[PDB]
């Protein structure tokens, strides 16, 4: 009956970097503060320094990191529609606009993110911006 | 995990194109049905999945006394369901204006052998009458074309009589008119109806009156989201 | 002196002059706009199984009918009033609707192709694609029709209050 | 012992009753069932045994020159089975009479959208003239009453629409209007049929040419003996 | 983005257009002649089943329905352009067919009664026999449907490729 307990076992559940095949060397890597090997460094998402031409206004146009995300960050000029899982699916938007950036969205509160979908709201002139991310 | 939806003249968005063919009888595009971002793949399935097709071609005249009847209008007429009645059609089949006064013409009578009509009014001298009788006879079909303006191929090539689309009752369970073979669009490209018949064919003249689309081509299809 | 017992899943038909229901003319071609707007009657469950008919009535202010190559959607929407792309049901034409015995002759009743079922504070919509030269909607001289209870033909719609956990499972119709 | 029988606007006797109702809008009693001693017990079914009801009402008009058309009716005059030519119907939508000249009149035109119509024969000023259309938007439905005066309960209570009875052919099998719930009557007792609507229901008009009748209630229905 | 490929049955309906029947206009006393000669299509093969129905447009040079007296017989011949005697499917006559309604109703419309094979160079003939009376016959105002591809109502044709061990049990007639 404690097998029960042996396949629940906390090393195989909700371990924070996700084991695949780790050597040691890689551990011990990926915590080193004097030089940028392989495992140093983290990963996010941005498009910086200059900001998005934009011009669709219909069709949502996608965004894709090579993440799971757990927060959001944005700076636009005027205004614009946003959403994730859409539109195919049911899935909901928002809207944004000036007087609301910078935007931001995730705590350590539990989004898991991949896909962006953007829209150039109606109510503006050709205004799109800028989007962040961390993990 | 699909759905039934309808293609047709405007649809699902405005990449879409309508556009003519050529008087040297060649057979060239008609339609081009691309698809969009909004979707993932489109499925249409002969022999399962419905379509309807109202071709109506143009023509010009100049009114003077005794032109009653519309002559020989080039373009094989039928009756509309079996039923010859202007009023019992499930949908009319030729109509003409009178630009000069500005004015419709409804008909008395029909001659379906000389493919001919009747009407109640006489026009004047010097006056421009244009009709627009449902095109007859033609052989059409389907062309499929990537994204890089290019063909892949058809879609089971053979011709259909283009009377066929008026000679059943089109919405009757049934009775809908299909056609044959399958095909699978992808994101961006585009599926292309294809035509030759003996005379142009016309869409979007301002002075018809019945609608602002003069002629139509719908299709029921199978979508994934 | 009885009168006896009845059941849960009465059958009915829909239209538009039922107080759950509102009309709403359009111009031209605003297709966001909602023409006929049905939200759920705060308490009862709506059912609508497929192979399901519809009569839409519609016509203008000045009696004629409209253009046939305009496309009728009803779609299915949030609690709010938002589309949702997915959960469309029907997107056809006119030119290929008659009216004058679209809920007689089942030969004559074109249907749907998805089944469909409605909670207490959702919405559905009907949306009208038209061009800009047509004279609109009076919707008080137009006018729908979806269904049919008193005869065996076309399939009559489900109505019911609640019975338990099928409506806890009913209630997984959230995204 | 059972068989089938028809409950109707005369019955099997002549303790049954008829009346109309107000001009505002409520539920009246219009007609009441009552049971004999010839019998033992009654039952209907909906579902089973159909139900036939043509209502109609009255308007009436002075006459002038020019009154050639009637306006609307105060009510929305519907088609009958889906239909539209008098002639064509399973009963007429409107019924005219000139009671100045004392004769019956038929109808050149109609209007359904503005809910009016139009006559052959302009009368005269002065001239008399009562109409027959049937009645417009209203609900319907059953109630028991006991021996005491006393209701004792509704049955299957969806109050039903009245256009509905006039947009099926109600002989039509399949198109016959089948009611639901049930009933059982008693000896000295009485069942009602009520109804609300903003216009005047009408029986046994004299001036009235088709027949004594101009509005019927019927009922298929199972008795014992 | 693919177009999906197909079976050898390749249900469709005949019509005239299609240039593997000629039409030839015909006197009123011409039992013999083929109205339709249908030849093989020189690569296909021809497929139909018992309850196959036919919709027989028949119509004179203004649009008359010819006389519902006639007969028509449709059958299997040979390759030299001579019939066979067996081989028959059809023999019925107009009055049988309500132009209006002759390919749209169920119950308007007459069927087969045999099974049926063509070859690439065999032939059938649709004959016609007519009294004298009647204003003959012309295809350019007329046309035919054979089969049905569209409706859930009647069934449709077979066309064919070679497919070698049923293609010789075929030939094997």
């Amino acid at each position: 009956e404690r097998l029960g307990r042996l396949v629940d076992v906390l090393e195989t559940k909700e371990f924070g970097d996700t084991t695949v095949e780790r050597s040691v060397t890689q551990n011990i890597d990926r915590t080193r503060t004097d030089s940028p090997n392989n495992e140093n460094q983290p990963i996010y998402f941005s498009t910086g320094p200059e900001a998005i031409a934009v011009e669709n206004t219909e069709e949502w146009e996608r965004l894709d990191f090579g993440i799971v995300a757990e927060t959001v960050n944005i700076r636009t000029t005027d205004d614009i529609d946003i959403a994730f899982a859409d539109p195919n699916k049911n899935g909901p938007v928002i809207r944004v606009r000036e007087g609301e950036s910078p935007f931001t969205i995730g705590g350590d509160a539990g989004i898991e993110s991949a896909f962006i979908w953007l829209r150039q709201a109606e109510t503006a002139s050709n205004t799109p911006g800028i989007q962040i991310i961390a993990f | 995990y699909t759905i039934s939806h309808t293609g047709g003249t405007l649809g699902s968005s405005k990449v879409t194109t309508a556009a003519n063919q050529t008087s040297p009888q060649r057979e060239t595009a008609i339609i081009g049905f691309e698809c969009p971002r909004k979707f993932a793949e489109i499925e249409y399935v002969g022999q399962r999945d419905s379509t309807r097709f109202i071709p109506r071609t143009t023509e010009s005249i100049t009114g003077t006394a005794g032109d009653d009847t519309v002559v020989s209008l080039t373009a094989n007429i039928q009756p509309v369901a079996g039923e010859t009645a202007i009023e019992d059609q499930d949908y009319p089949v030729a109509v003409a204006y009178n630009v000069t006064q500005g004015v419709q013409v409804d008909i008395d009578a029909v001659d379906y052998a000389a493919d001919e009509v009747t009407l109640a009014d006489n026009p004047a001298d010097g006056d421009t009458v244009k009709v627009w009788p449902i095109m007859g006879d033609g052989d059409v079909q389907f062309r499929l074309v990537n994204q890089f303006g290019q063909e892949e191929g058809r879609v089971y090539p053979w011709a259909t009589p283009l009377y066929r689309w008026h000679d059943f009752p089109q919405l009757k369970r049934g009775r809908e008119i299909n056609l044959h073979g399958s095909v699978t669009w992808e994101e961006n490209e585009t599926v292309e109806v294809l035509l030759d018949a003996p005379q142009a064919i016309t869409w979007e003249d301002s002075d018809y009156p019945e609608g602002q689309y003069v002629s139509t081509f719908e299709q029921d299809v199978e979508i994934t989201l | 002196g009885n009168i006896g017992n009845l059941s849960a899943e009465k059958q009915i038909s829909v239209y538009d002059g039922q107080p759950f229901v509102d009309e709403q003319d359009v111009p031209a071609d605003d297709p966001n706009t909602p023409a006929l707007t049905i939200e759920g009657p705060d308490g009862y469950v709506i059912a609508v199984d497929a192979g399901t008919p519809i009569a839409p009535e519609f016509r203008d202010s000045n009696g004629n009918k409209l253009d046939p190559s305009t496309r009728v959607i009803v779609q299915k929407c949030d609690r709010q009033g938002n589309p949702l792309g997915d959960g469309i049901v029907f997107n056809d034409t006119l030119g290929r609707f008659d009216y004058e015995q679209m809920r007689t002759d089942p030969d004559f009743m074109r249907k749907t192709a998805k089944s469909l079922m409605i909670d207490e504070r959702e919405i559905v919509k009907v949306f009208v694609d038209i061009p800009a030269g047509a004279n609109g909607y009076d919707a008080d001289k137009s006018r729908l029709t979806l269904g049919d209870d008193t005869s065996d033909f076309g399939k009559a719609v489900e109505i019911v209050d609640h019975d338990e956990l099928s409506d806890a499972e009913t209630r997984a119709v959230k995204a």
